[PDB]
């Protein structure tokens, strides 16, 4: 009989089933989102540049002067 | 200004300082241009006869060859030498021509350098 | 900006009055250039122009040195001239916007461009140039050349123009023998400095027609004669000779179907207008077709091949009925492809039909007359698609020195009866048969025995 | 001591070579006078004169349109349904087509096979085809004889006759013609591309729909379907070459009058289940074949978006190239340069498609299985660069390549025919051709880059694909390329 | 395709290596968090080499000054007690994540054939962890830092021939003394790039074999880039990794120490309960049970 | 082409401005 | 690093020669011949040294 792989080949249809277990799908009008996903994106991301600037300028500082130091200084 | 041996001395015995330079090491001053420095020499040779550019590649193995020995070639094929007789140079000013005139009306590079 | 969504004009267009319904039809303006070159025009309706330059060479023309000239001629046309670079010719005919293609057949070649009439200095001047002052540089012919035998390894997919050079060459002796596809050993022996030399052998004056389709006479002899008034005045050589007496050509390829295909000499030729006219009509008559078709009526379903075989016999992929006539000469013949097995039988079956078509009383005057109706109608409907009025302007120039009027072969086509189709069939079954077989071969029968009939 | 460059067949190798490049150094200006590589605009309104084209509208909501040039001797007469295999039910795919087949066959007095006897003994011919949303059946006939070919044409749409035998041969000769279509494999990838973009709607369905539909015509869905569409505020007549347009609004009125009255009107048929484009892809791998075949495509304008036009000159500036092109290496298009000089591809095809409130919109790439990645790669920077940074000499180039191309194409007397009844259909007019001119002619940088922002920048793609691609980038790739983050 | 002009900068010479090796390199698309943790892994040996540095441009090797120095970081250093904290924690979850990697790669046989060369290498970077935590636990120069160097260094006398030799050469003049915390010092700098050959080897290796997957089966049918796919995965396993490690850093930052570390070393008296750091204790457990220290 | 890539190249400029603002914030320079 | 990163790049594109030709004619691997070579130079630098 027909290889059941050649069959999708053959006949196209506008009726496409996907798999819908780990996600489900939205109905077919609905608009993309793709804001959404940026704004959450922007918000990590945001969070991440306040990381990084974080670590950069606790090294820094800390190879910059010391208390004792400045208690030196007279 | 444009200075020739015929009307320039100093231009004349740094042609006679090339020639004899060339003559020793038995290579036309066309054999120093690398394929791989401009990628304009490389299509020009490409666009040559394969019996010029194979004369080109036994010249610079020889070359090569007699650099390494740590000598220069006898007197005889020293004297039957003949450097300055080009074969590329009109090659090159037509390559060179046409990717100007590409470059100059809209077009893409037909070959570019990779990075590096 | 703001725009009118396209279903209401555009704001303020300054729109030009419409043609005034039956304007006229143009007449073609010839004239020669005392060099001895022909430039030929007419106006078109439409605003656009075909503008093409017809030669007087190739196949015919080659000679055991060049034998692939014309082909890779064909595929060097628009190629770098003396003037221009390739890369500039590309970009002028993109910004003008318009088309360029080349043809190169057995007895004449030419190079054609299309664009709005606006562009006709441009057009002629191009088309002008790439001909006249063509640069044969190594590289680029080296390009094509491997692009041609790559195109040789592609062959066989089209048994059909392997059969026609086939037979061409088997029943052809020196001129129309000459083979067309430049097979490889012409291919590397072919060359930038030969293809020089055969140009500027064979591209003179007295053999040049430059054929407008809808630019003004004026205008198109006034941009031209500059450009082609000072080609030297050659003597014109003489024309090959080729004789026809020849039997067959056989090749074995894959397993799947054999392709047989027969065919005779009527040596009349264009200049035997007649005799011309009635081998179309006997093609449109006898056609045919490959049984795969879905298009619909007046495709020729009806046609005697068409309705006695495809109709009657199976196992039969496809069964047709050509022709191909050159200056004093002709070649008409069936093409047939079908199961292996079968062979023999498709050989009979051919023969019987083109003895059917010979013996009198046996092709009915309601057939005749649709295949002089399809004759007319199939030339009318060609004659519109302006790259074919220019096309048949420069090589009616280039046969007949003139371009015979339409109502000519209308008259002859209208006045062509039974008993001349019977009495072309029998003169044309006299000549000696030519036979070409490619494929599973080795069970169709011999050429002797084919040529047993006939005679 | 020093040989002459006579002996060294290099020497003399170097000396010809020289000799013919000093040669082809020194131009003319007598050939060079007119050329201008560099593209320009121009004012062909000088040209553009063609005969105007009538319209009349009987009574029954039927247009019928005439463009006449009463000087030649053939002509063309043709009916431009607006039905296709877009307004089926989800169960009569197949019916347009199958109807179509069927159509051709036999009427009440037509009898299939002298009625196709009448037609090739008049000499002319006959043809008929249905798209997605329209239907033509058309004939060319000469002078003298088209009211002939008017008649049958009325006859076979109004009365014609199915009988069982020849619905039951057509059936075979349908699957038979459905057996075949696999190997057009361009065709295949289209209908996929459809199916996977405009899911669960009306385009998405192919044309000639499914085997086990066909096999359950019986030709009651064939004349429910006729007698539900081809209504006559529906259907245009057109007529060029040799005809009269008051003879033919005359035998129009006289003879199409066994009509089917009713209401279907498709603009409200549209109305419900409307066209609606989904982001995914389909990729049918094989390996056993030679080439990888494959489309991306973005969401297009219908047919009177006035965003049309621009489409029209985007996919001209990136246009097709072929590996048998005469261009070659140099070439208007970007895309058609990165393709050709190295060599990525056997072919690429941009095409741009219509409808009704939607279309498609992509670049139709074919290759060897080892160079997709850098193929997709040349396609999306090519696509977002028209997004970014268009050029003006690009855009005009862009622009005379599109005028011509289309003045070009209508050539003839069923080119026009088509044209007169296509335009009528899309956009209830036959736009002339200087106004076509002005509207190209209003497109520049500015409005490709604004009409690219507004279809490509950042929108999801519909991918299919099919053949050996394991090296073809995944969704996630192509999707991200719609961007650039350098801007 | 022959490469003309250029079309991708990632497909350059100067950045194909890395495009083939980070970007491109196919990968079992069915991969759980756990190779995660080998790329969370090498995060943290670059912290730790990151924050040793900054730390190491304040410490001082000697015997008199390593404990006050160590508090001078903690109490005078701008933001030092981070970089303190911070390093030490983070030998702790360096430990923690190389023991979730070992133990995924023995649930999934990830050392049988053709990764024998991958498993040996990471045996041999397991080795110079420990060398390098041990020794480098010996420099804040504690309590329980001197006495566990004292003893770790003193078992070297089991082998049988060259035992008290080797003992006396490693400590340089019979006790764990100044000149022991100065050779102890250079080789706690010095190690760690010999662990980052060692992981760059590591790597090599299994890029040429590829890499396992959850189901042990070959793995060629269904494979993907890396990136970005397992880009954000690792990117999910990174962010929970850092708030783990916060959580450690600035709450309970001594609850993975001894506080026996805070009192200077005194050789004369001995703390009750000597023990390793918790990341030796099995091997010392193991050590430790088994009797005749030979 | 040019008044586009000065306008992003002068965009790209002010984001980077930014940038460093945000690492080195400077209320002693901003002042005057 | 910088060192590997220098020599990576070399090799890419190959060592030049004195006479600054093109030099993909005549070429010989590096071990041996140019071993011994940097042997010597090695040997003269410790005496040095
Ligand atoms: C060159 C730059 C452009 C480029 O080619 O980028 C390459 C590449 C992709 O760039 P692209 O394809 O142009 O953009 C695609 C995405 O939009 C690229 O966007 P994205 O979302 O992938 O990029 C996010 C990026 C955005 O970066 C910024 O916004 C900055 O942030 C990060 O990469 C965050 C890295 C992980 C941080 C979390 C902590 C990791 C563990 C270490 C913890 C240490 C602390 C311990 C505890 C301390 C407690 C106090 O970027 C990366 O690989 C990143
Ligand atoms: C460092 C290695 C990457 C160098 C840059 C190469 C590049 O073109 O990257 C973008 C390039 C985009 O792909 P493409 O094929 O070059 O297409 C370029 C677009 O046509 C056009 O792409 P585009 O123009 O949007 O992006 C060019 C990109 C180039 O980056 C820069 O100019 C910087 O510029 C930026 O992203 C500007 C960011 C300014 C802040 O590659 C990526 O985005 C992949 C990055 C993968 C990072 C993997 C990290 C794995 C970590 C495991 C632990
Ligand atoms: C500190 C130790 C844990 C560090 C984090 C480990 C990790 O990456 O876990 C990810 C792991 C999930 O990884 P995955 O990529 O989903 O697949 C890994 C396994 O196939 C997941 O296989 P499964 O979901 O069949 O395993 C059941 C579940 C633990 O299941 C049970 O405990 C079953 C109930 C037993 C008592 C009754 O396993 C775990 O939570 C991971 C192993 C814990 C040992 O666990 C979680 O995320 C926890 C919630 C589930
Ligand atoms: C100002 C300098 C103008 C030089 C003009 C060209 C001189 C060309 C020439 O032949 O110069 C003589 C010499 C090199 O030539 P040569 O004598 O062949 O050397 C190798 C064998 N002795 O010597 C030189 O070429 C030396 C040039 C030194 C230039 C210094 C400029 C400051
Ligand atoms: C360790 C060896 C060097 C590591 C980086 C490397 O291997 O590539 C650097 C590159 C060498 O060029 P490569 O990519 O080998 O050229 C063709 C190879 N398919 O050499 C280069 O051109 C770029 C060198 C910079 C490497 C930074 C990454
Ligand atoms: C410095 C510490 C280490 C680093 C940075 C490291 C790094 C890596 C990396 C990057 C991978 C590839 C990604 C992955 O599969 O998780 C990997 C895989 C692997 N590592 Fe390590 N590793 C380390 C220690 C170890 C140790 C101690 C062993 C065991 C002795 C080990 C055994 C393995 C194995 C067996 C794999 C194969 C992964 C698989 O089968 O899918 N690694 N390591
Ligand atoms: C080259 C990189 C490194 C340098 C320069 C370095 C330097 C130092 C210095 C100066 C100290 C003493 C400071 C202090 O007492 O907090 C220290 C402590 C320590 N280091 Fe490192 N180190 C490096 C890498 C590592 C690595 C890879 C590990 C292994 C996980 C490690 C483990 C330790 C431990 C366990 C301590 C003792 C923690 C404590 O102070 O209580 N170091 N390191
Ligand atoms: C750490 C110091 C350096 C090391 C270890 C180093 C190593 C090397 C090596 C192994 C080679 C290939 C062998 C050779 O051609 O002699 C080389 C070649 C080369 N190096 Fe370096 N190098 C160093 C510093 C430099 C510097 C400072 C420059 C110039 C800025 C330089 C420029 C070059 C060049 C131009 C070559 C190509 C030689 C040729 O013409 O074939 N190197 N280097
Ligand atoms: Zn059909």
């Amino acid at each position: 009989e027909i290889p059941a792989t050649v069959a999708a080949v053959k006949n196209p249809s506008s009726k496409i089933i996907y798999d819908e277990h780990n996600h489900e799908r939205f109905p077919p009008g609905d608009p993309s989102k793709r804001a959404f996903a940026y704004f959450v994106l922007t918000g990590g991301r945001f969070v991440y540049a306040s990381l990084i600037r974080l670590l950069v300028l606790k090294f820094v500082l800390s190879m910059s002067a010391s208390k004792d130091v400045l208690a030196l200084a007279s | 200004s444009f200075l020739d041996p015929k009307k320039n001395w100093l231009a004349a015995q740094h042609m006679k300082s090339l020639v004899k330079r060339l003559s020793k090491y038995g290579l036309r001053y066309d054999d120093l241009y690398d394929p791989y420095y401009d990628l304009d020499v490389k299509e020009a040779l490409n666009r040559l006869p394969k019996e010029v550019v194979d004369a080109r590649h036994a010249r610079l193995k020889r070359a090569i060859d007699l650099s390494m020995k740590h000598e220069y070639l006898p007197e005889d094929l020293q004297a039957m030498q003949t450097p300055f007789r080009g074969y590329l140079q009109d090659m090159l000013a037509l390559v060179k021509r046409e990717r100007a005139e590409r470059e100059a009306l809209g077009g893409l590079p037909l070959y570019q350098r990779s990075i590096p | 900006s703001s725009l009118p969504s396209l279903d209401i004009p555009l704001g303020g267009v300054v729109l030009p009055d419409p043609l005034p319904d039956s304007v006229e039809q143009s007449k073609t303006k010839i004239t020669t250039l005392s060099n001895g070159l022909k430039i030929a025009s007419e106006t078109s309706p439409n605003p656009a122009a075909s503008i093409g330059l017809y030669l007087d060479c190739g196949s015919i023309y080659e000679t055991p040195f060049s034998s692939g000239a014309s082909h890779l001629l064909e595929r060097m046309a628009f190629k770098s001239t003396t003037n221009r670079s390739h890369f500039r010719i590309v970009r002028e005919v993109e910004a003008i916007g318009g088309n360029i293609g080349a043809s190169a057949s057995r007895e004449q070649m030419g190079y054609t461009f299309d664009a709005l009439k606006t562009y006709v200095p441009q057009m002629v001047e191009l088309l002008v140039d790439c001909v006249r002052n063509p640069a044969f540089l190594d590289w680029e012919v080296n390009e094509e050349l491997r692009k041609v035998k790559a195109e040789l390894g592609e062959l066989s997919n089209n048994p059909q123009g392997l059969l026609l050079e086939a037979i061409h060459s088997a029943g052809y002796s020196g001129a129309l023998a000459y083979p067309l596809l430049a097979p490889e050993a012409a291919l590397n022996r072919l060359d930038g400095p030969s293809l020089e030399e055969f140009v500027a052998e064979n591209y003179t004056a007295p053999r040049m027609v430059l054929a407008a389709a809808g630019v003004e006479h004026e205008e198109l002899v006034s941009i031209a004669e500059p450009l082609l008034s000072d080609l030297p005045n050659v003597p014109r050589p003489d024309e090959p000779k080729s004789v026809y007496v020849g039997g067959d050509f056989r090749r074995h390829g894959e397993s799947g179907g054999t392709h047989v295909a027969l065919a005779f000499e009527v040596p009349g030729g264009w200049h035997k207008e007649k005799d011309a006219i009635v081998l179309t009509v006997l093609q449109m008559l006898m056609g045919g077709g490959g049984s795969f078709s879905a298009g619909g009526p007046g495709k020729g379903m009806h046609s005697r091949l068409y309705l006695r075989v495809l109709n009657e016999y199976q196992q039969i992929q496809s069964f047709s009925a050509f022709n191909s006539i050159f200056n004093n000469t002709g070649l008409f013949g069936i093409y047939a492809s079908t199961s292996p097995d079968f062979a023999p039988k498709a050989v009979d079956i051919a023969a019987k039909e083109l003895i059917a078509i010979a013996s009198p009383g046996q092709v009915t005057q309601v057939q005749l007359d649709r295949a002089k109706k399809s004759t007319k109608s199939a030339v009318l409907m060609n004659l519109e698609s302006r790259m074919i009025a220019s096309e048949d302007i420069g090589r009616q120039i280039l046969t007949y020195g003139e371009r015979k009027p339409l109502e000519q072969f209308l008259k002859a086509v209208d006045e062509i009866t039974l008993n001349d189709i019977t009495k072309i069939s029998q003169k044309i079954i006299s000549s000696p048969l030519t036979m070409a077989s490619y494929g599973d071969v080795l069970s169709v029968p011999s050429y002797e025995s084919v040529n047993r009939k006939f005679h | 001591a020093p040989p002459p460059p006579t002996a060294m067949i290099y020497d003399r190798a170097a000396e010809a070579i020289k000799s013919k490049l000093r040669q082809l150094e020194n131009p003319d200006p007598r050939f060079l006078k007119h050329g201008n590589p560099r593209p320009a605009l121009s004012d062909h309104t000088r040209i553009l004169a063609a005969p105007e084209t009538r319209v009349t509208t009987l009574p029954n909501g039927l247009r019928v349109a005439t463009e006449s040039s009463l000087a030649a001797r053939t002509a063309t007469v043709g009916v431009w349904i607006d039905a296709g295999s877009r307004f089926e039910t989800e169960e009569t795919n197949g019916t347009a087509h199958f109807l179509e087949h069927m159509i051709f066959k036999g009427t009440e007095r037509r009898n299939a096979r002298e009625l196709e006897e009448e037609i090739e003994n008049m000499g002319g011919h006959l043809n008929a085809y249905t798209s997605r949303e329209q239907t033509t059946y058309y004939a060319k006939v000469t002078d003298s004889d088209v009211p002939q070919a008017l008649d049958i044409l009325a006859d076979i749409l109004q009365n014609s006759r199915f009988e069982e035998n020849r619905i039951s041969r057509e059936r075979d000769v349908i699957l038979r013609e459905m057996e075949e279509v696999e190997g057009q494999t361009e065709e295949v990838i289209f209908d996929h591309l459809h199916a996977t973009a405009f899911q669960y709607t009306p385009l998405g369905r192919t044309i000639l729909g499914p085997a086990q539909n066909i096999k359950t015509i019986t030709k009651a869905h064939l004349q429910s379907y006729i007698q539900t569409h081809y209504t006559a505020p529906r259907m245009v007549i057109a007529a060029s070459g040799a005809v009269k347009h008051e003879d033919i609004v005359e035998q129009v009125k006289k003879l199409f009058t066994k009509l089917s009255t009713d209401a279907t009107t498709t603009a409200q048929l549209v109305a419900k289940e409307p066209a609606i484009f989904t982001g995914s892809e389909v990729r049918m791998l094989d390996d056993d074949i030679p080439l990888a075949q494959f489309a991306v495509a973005f969401e297009g304008a219908s047919w009177k978006d006035p965003d049309s036009i621009a489409l029209m000159v985007m996919q001209a500036m990136l246009g097709s190239w072929n590996k048998t092109a005469g261009g070659g290496k140099h070439m208007g298009s970007e895309l058609a340069q990165r393709v050709g000089i190295n060599e990525v591809a056997e072919s690429i095809m941009a095409f741009n498609t219509n409808y009704k409130d939607t279309g498609l919109f992509g670049v139709y790439a074919v290759a060897k299985p080892d160079c997709l990645d850098d193929l997709s790669y040349a396609i999306m920077q090519e696509t977002t660069k028209l997004v970014y940074r268009v050029s003006e000499d690009d855009v005009t180039r862009a622009c005379n390549q599109l005028k011509s191309s289309l003045l070009l194409h209508i050539d003839g007397t069923s080119p026009v025919a088509e044209d007169i009844g296509r335009q009528l259909l899309t956009y209830g007019r036959r736009i002339p051709f200087a106004e076509l001119f002005a509207r190209i002619d209003a497109v520049d940088a500015s409005t490709i880059k604004r009409v690219a922002n507004r279809f490509i920048y950042d929108k999801d793609v519909a991918i299919a694909a099919m053949g050996p691609i394991q090296r073809l980038p995944d969704y996630n790739w192509f999707r991200r390329r719609t961007y650039w983050n350098r801007y | 395709t022959i490469r003309n002009q250029r079309f991708s900068l990632l497909k350059e010479p100067i950045s194909s290596t890395l495009n083939q090796h980070l970007i491109d390199y196919p990968t079992p698309s069915n991969l759980s968090y756990w190779w995660g943790f080998g790329s969370l892994a090498g995060i943290c040996l670059v912290i730790q080499i990151v924050t040793g540095v900054f730390l190491a441009m304040h410490y001082t090797p000697h015997v008199d000054l390593a404990f006050n120095s160590v508090e001078h970081v903690m109490r005078d250093v701008e933001g030092g007690w981070l970089l303190r904290y911070m390093h030490a924690n983070g030998a702790s979850m360096f430990f923690i994540v190389v023991y979730l990697h070992i133990f995924r790669g023995l649930y999934y046989a990830s050392y049988s054939s053709p990764r024998e060369f991958v498993w040996c290498l990471g045996v041999v970077i397991f080795l110079l962890m420990i060398v390098t935590a041990f020794t480098g636990y010996v420099l804040p120069w504690g309590q329980m830092s001197f006495w566990g160097a004292t003893v770790i260094t003193s078992l070297a006398s089991a082998i049988p021939v060259v035992g008290d030799t080797i003992v006396t050469w490693l400590w340089g003049g019979f006790s764990v003394d100044n000149a022991t915390l100065n050779r102890f010092f250079s080789l706690h700098y010095l190690l760690p790039f010999l662990l980052v050959g060692a992981s760059l080897l590591h790597l090599a290796a299994l890029h040429q074999y590829g890499s396992n997957n959850p189901l042990g089966v070959h793995s060629e049918m269904d494979q993907i880039s890396f990136y970005p796919y397992f880009y954000v995965k690792d990117l999910v396993g990174w962010v929970a990794f850092a708030i783990f490690f916060s959580i450690w850093i600035f709450y309970a930052p001594n609850v993975l120490g001894h506080p026996d570390n805070y009192i200077p070393a005194n050789p004369m008296s001995t703390p009750p309960h000597i023990v390793p750091e918790w990341y030796f204790l099995p091997i010392y457990a193991i050590l430790r049970s088994i009797p005749d220290k030979s | 082409i040019q008044p586009a890539d000065v306008k992003a190249a002068a965009m790209w400029g002010v984001a980077a401005a930014t940038g460093g603002l945000y690492l080195v914030q400077v209320s002693i320079l901003v002042l005057p």
